[PDB]
RNA sequence: GAUGUCGGCUCAUCACAUCCUGGGGCUGAAGUAGGUCCCAAGGGUAUGGCUGUUCGCCAUUUAAAGUGGUACGCGAGCUGGGUUUAGAACGUCGUGAGACAGUUCGGUCCCUAUCUGCCGUGGGCGCUGGAGAACUGAGGGGGGCUGCUCCUAGUACGAGAGGACCGGAGUGGACGCAUCACUGGUGUUCGGGUUGUCAUGCCAAUGGCACUGCCCGGUAGCUAAAUGCGGAAGAGAUAAGUGCUGAAAGCAUCUAAGCACGAAACUUGCCCCGAGAUGAGUUCUCCCUGACCCUUUAAGGGUCCUGAAGGAACGUUGAAGACGACGACGUUGAUAGGCCGGGUGUGUAAGCGCAGCGAUGCGUUGAGCUAACCGGUACUAAUGAACCGUGAGGCUUAACCU
RNA sequence: AAUUCCUUGUCGGGUAAGUUCCGACCUGCACGAAUGGCGUAAUGAUGGCCAGGCUGUCUCCACCCGAGACUCAGUGAAAUU
RNA sequence: CACAGGUGGUCAGGUAGAGAAUACCAAGGCGCUUGAGAGAACUCGGGUGAAGGAACUAGGCAAAAUGGUGCCGUAACUUC
RNA sequence: AGGACCGAACCGACUAAUGUUGAAAAAUUAGCGGAUGACUUGUGGCUGGGGGUGAAAGGCCAAUCAAACCGGGAGAUAGCU
């Protein structure tokens, strides 16, 4: 099967419409430090929910 | 669950006694007949077993006036009444299904023997 | 049980294996069992009997492998299903005698002569 | 009459002195005050606002919780009307039990539904496999010519095809009733109703005679 | 439709995840420390966690049985005798997930699997 | 500058010149059953043997096995048996190449769907301040089958044989929906037996590979062959038909005036969808009542401060699920995992002891192990934030009002 | 009959029922003796018919294990128009 | 084409086995240059199936089945 | 002994599915036929186009064959599109 005919540049956005992309909601900052880290997981070094895990 | 086990626990029996894959028993259910109420005994050989709270099953192999028939009893029912135990026997299995195609020699059950 | 499927002969005359050409009781009737009417055709027969090979009769399956279940629900399941031959235009049986045990399904007042043969149930 | 708004959690026997064995859901309604009565003048019809659980009071949303306080107030799963004539309820939770069904034996029981999902004909419309084998390139289960030709040109609505298969009130109708044990929010029907345990379900007579 | 049915197959045969399982959670005793896939990890949980259980109590008998799982006749050791009396009073939480996920070629989320009893 | 042939499969949709079922007239209609005509399209309307068949004949069923339209419905859905490629042979015709509206054996069936159309399912915006809900129900769809037995009543009818009506009751066939409690199936995540071989130093005990190696049995879930329920009653207006009273037309007449019945059709009753019903509806509840400027000023535009109800987001997840969507829970916690105890299923572990030359047996032990289950438990993970949405809601008229 | 139009000839056998099959009849549309006639043990991935076993071929599908399908990240076509 | 195709010769370990079959291994060489999840219809390759058992179909197509060594025993017909 | 039997290598190609913008301009998978012989294979050689070769299909003669490929007559001719 095959399009009979070229759909136009028009239609081709219209399908493009649901296909644009989304934020982040704003993310998070730890209490140990401004560590400006994704909500729900491990900081740039270590540090998550106050604490800190993994040295280094 | 919760309502339920001890709603259904406050229907089982006590009645029920010892059993194995192996045991023979001897149940003894009603018939109603025409005006009557017997009751019909079915001596046989538990292969399979309930086990199932008040959903309990039996499954017993006789071999009547030459064929075999196999009747999976409910535990629980009141049409259950009586049921012995007779002679119990050595399987050393869950389910006696590959006691099924055999006959006298070929299913000579070991009695167990304690 | 569906069209085919052999079953032994639960009664005298023209024994051994018969088939099952036809499940009457309706339209698109699927399979029958524990004690309905069955449109046979003697398969095997006996040297003698009262009914030889060729015959297409009816008869009343009389033992089943899917069992019976009752209201309590426990089953009662034989090895092997079987019927019994009888007249074809109006009923009963066309032996005389009923090997193997029966099921209290035939006491239907219209099967009598059957359960009342020595067996059981 | 009105029904009560229960809970599935049921399927269990129930044998009898006579040898029987009775299949049947277990239902729970633990009393279902009314939350609200809707008046003809005032709203335009009779019917009879319930509720039965009660929520953790945390999820209960203002909105909510001002509804339910602006009369018998003591959150619950969600409202539920209950369209009722020629006899009504006192407003205020009026507290309502099982033993609302007790010269009852009619019942209906309105659950959910199953929850395929997945869909796909021949389970969904009950469709007949093609040749399994004999050939047969993958078409063995199949939709297979959906509509006709040119004459017809489209493809009529209604037109079987798979689709989500489940979530869909589908009530029952009839089902005898066994024991509406109350002082336990217990009532037994005949067996097999929609839902699958832990649901909701709107129990009431049957319409039907 | 899967409904109610419990178990992860990740994606290959179930002898595959009897190795990649059992490969990782005798290299979560060792280490104490991971950083596999979240799924690969959630999934590893109760693998270990079990395993541990089974080694608050030593005995040939709880041993032998420790050493078909996990056929490093090595980390057993570490059970029973190291986190083993370590977590002989925990609950089960004898593991941590710390996420983070979003490797380098497979935009696939890693985690951070570790003994609740790690740091120090 | 290609519209794929016949039959089958699958899936249909309509017509009515109706096969069954429903309602009537006439009868060469005693009853039972028929014959024929009128009405009626709700629903239903056979399995095999032979053949490529369609059809047809045959067997045996059924309430019945309707007729026809739909590219003689349906190959970007299946087949490829018939039939027109190339091989080959027979009968036949021709000197022959070859040929046949004769036969015979063999003979490559492509396409990832853009548009309409359907089946499902989301995202926007709009419904005039914004929310969380519960309904109303314009409409739309689903369903609409029928056997046998008994009671009536062995009566009415009939010489008998035979054998009803109306009305009532029970149980089936086929079909649909739901659901796993039962009966079973599956159950490569549970337990066990066992062949070959490799390995963990060896004994013992184990694991890997050989279709899950082969195999026995099985939890949850999912399921049908299992189990429960439904095609109704009742109304409205009728079809054909039947009539009352009734003149034109002194009678007669169902019609002209004028009333009464009347079917599975039609409207509704039952089940589900449903306010995008832009004719966007109703009711209940919740939230926000701080300040300025520029003016092209009847409206705006912009500023600072404020961000509510609620929403979404993220995380733990679900009998929800393709993804979105929908439901639960987020330390004011059982939402998942682990854990505890039980259940279940397997079937009496390992080690030791003893007996036996040994295979092996017995004891410890009914053990050992045990997924999706149940009861319970914060050990682990479900962060405080932040994010979007605001700040009393246009005009005109009427009703009320100080 | 690899030859028969009429043709599903007629009869018999097999089936519950057999336009195929096997044994016959002869009315050979239009067999026939090295473009060989009729037989023939053995052989055949050869044509037809029958049966026992076997089974999801089918009644009527159900579950389960994998590879895609669906979601995400990287690369990135086609016919057609 | 860094293509599941084609390509002649030589070497020939262990256990089991008739064996250059087959299965597990040694020496040796490899995991095939997209991966991470999810656990829909549907397609592909498989496993298991209640009762029936060729009713399938143009046709048992495809499946399922049978399968080893020793011994016993084996019909018509026959060119023996 | 044998154009003998069963069966790998090896030669072949009867069946089905899958592939059909393939992994592939004929394959993969599960079966299948021959397997001391008119066997099978390496290397080199000889037959050349109206000619060759052919256990005979019009088959093969470089993915081409009822007359190969390349170049030329050549802008063949085309009452046709
Ligand atoms: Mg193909
Ligand atoms: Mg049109
Ligand atoms: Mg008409
Ligand atoms: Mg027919
Ligand atoms: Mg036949
Ligand atoms: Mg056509
Ligand atoms: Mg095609
Ligand atoms: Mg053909
Ligand atoms: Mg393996
Ligand atoms: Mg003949
Ligand atoms: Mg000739
Ligand atoms: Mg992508
Ligand atoms: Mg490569
Ligand atoms: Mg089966
Ligand atoms: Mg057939
Ligand atoms: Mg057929
Ligand atoms: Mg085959
Ligand atoms: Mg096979
Ligand atoms: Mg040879
Ligand atoms: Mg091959
Ligand atoms: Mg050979
Ligand atoms: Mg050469
Ligand atoms: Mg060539
Ligand atoms: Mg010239
Ligand atoms: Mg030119």
């Amino acid at each position: 099967a095959v399009q009979q005919n070229k759909p136009t540049r028009s239609k081709r956005g219209m399908r493009r419409s649901h296909d644009a992309l989304t934020a982040v909601t704003s993310l998070s900052v730890d209490k140990t430090s401004g560590e400006k880290h994704l909500r729900h997981h491990i900081t740039a070094d270590g540090y998550y929910r106050g604490r800190k895990v993994i040295a280094k | 669950s919760n309502i339920i086990k001890q709603l259904e626990q406050e229907q089982m029996k006590q009645d029920v006694p010892s059993f194995r894959p192996g045991d023979t028993v001897e149940v003894k259910v009603w018939v109603v007949e025409g005006s009557k109420k017997r009751l019909q005994a079915f001596e046989g050989v538990v292969i399979a077993i309930r086990n199932r709270g008040l959903h309990s099953a039996f499954t017993v192999r006789k071999i009547s006036n030459g064929e075999g028939v196999e009747r999976v009893f409910q535990t629980h029912s009141p049409v259950v009444d009586s049921i012995s135990v007779k002679r119990r026997g050595a399987v050393r299995k869950a389910k006696l299904y590959y006691l099924r195609e055999r006959t006298g020699k070929a299913a000579r059950i070991k009695e167990r023997l304690n | 049980i569906q069209e085919q499927t052999m079953l032994n002969v639960a009664d005298n005359s023209g024994a051994r294996r018969v088939m099952c050409i036809k499940v009457l009781g309706g339209s698109h009737r699927r399979y029958a069992g524990v004690g309905d009417i069955i449109k046979i055709t003697i398969k095997e027969a006996i040297p003698r009997g009262k009914v030889k090979k060729g015959d297409v009769l009816k008869a009343v399956v009389v033992r089943t492998k899917k069992g019976v279940r009752r209201p309590d629900g426990s089953v009662i399941r034989f090895d092997g299903n079987a019927c019994v031959l009888l007249n074809n235009n109006s009923e009963q049986p066309i032996g005389t005698r009923i090997f193997g045990p029966v099921t209290r399904e035939l006491r239907s007042e219209k099967f009598m002569k059957i359960i009342s043969l020595a067996p059981e149930v | 009459m009105i029904g009560l708004v229960g809970k599935k959690v049921g399927m269990t026997r129930i044998f009898t002195e006579d040898g029987v064995s009775i299949p049947v859901t277990v239902i729970e309604v633990e009393a279902n005050r009314v939350t609200q009565v809707k008046d003809l003048a005032n709203d335009g019809y009779r019917a009879i606002q319930v509720t039965t659980g009660a929520k953790k009071a945390n999820r209960v949303t203002k909105p909510e919780a001002g509804h339910f306080a602006k009369a018998g107030v003591e959150a619950g799963r969600g409202l539920w009307e209950f369209r009722l004539a020629e006899g009504e309820e006192f407003t205020v939770g009026q507290s309502i039990s099982v033993e609302l069904f007790a010269d009852v034996k009619k019942v209906d029981v309105t659950g959910t539904s199953k929850g395929k999902g997945f869909a796909g004909t021949v389970k969904r419309w009950n469709f007949r496999t093609q040749d399994a084998t004999h050939g047969n390139s993958l078409s063995h289960r199949v939709p297979g010519s959906i509509g006709q030709n040119q004459t017809p040109g489209k493809v009529f609505k209604g037109k079987k095809m798979a689709g989500q298969m489940g979530n869909e009130r589908v009530t029952v109708q009839s089902l005898d009733v066994v024991r509406v044990d109350a002082e336990r929010n217990l009532l037994l029907v005949k067996g097999a109703v929609p839902g699958a345990t832990g649901s909701d379900l709107i129990v009431k007579p049957a319409v039907k005679a | 439709m899967r409904h109610r049915k419990s178990g992860r197959q990740l994606n290959r045969n179930s002898s595959h995840r009897q190795a990649m399982f059992r490969n990782m959670a005798g290299s979560l005793v060792r280490h104490e420390i991971i950083k596999t896939t979240l799924p690969k990890a959630k999934e590893l949980r109760r693998v270990v966690e079990p395993l541990i259980t089974l080694a608050k109590t030593d005995s040939v008998a709880n041993r032998r049985l420790a050493f078909a799982r996990t056929r490093d006749n090595e980390i057993v050791a570490k059970l029973f005798n190291e986190l083993g009396p370590r977590f002989a009073s925990r609950a089960g939480g004898y593991t941590r997930i710390l996420k983070c996920g979003f490797r380098a070629g497979d935009n696939a989320p890693m985690a951070y699997i570790e003994l609740v009893d790690r740091s120090e």
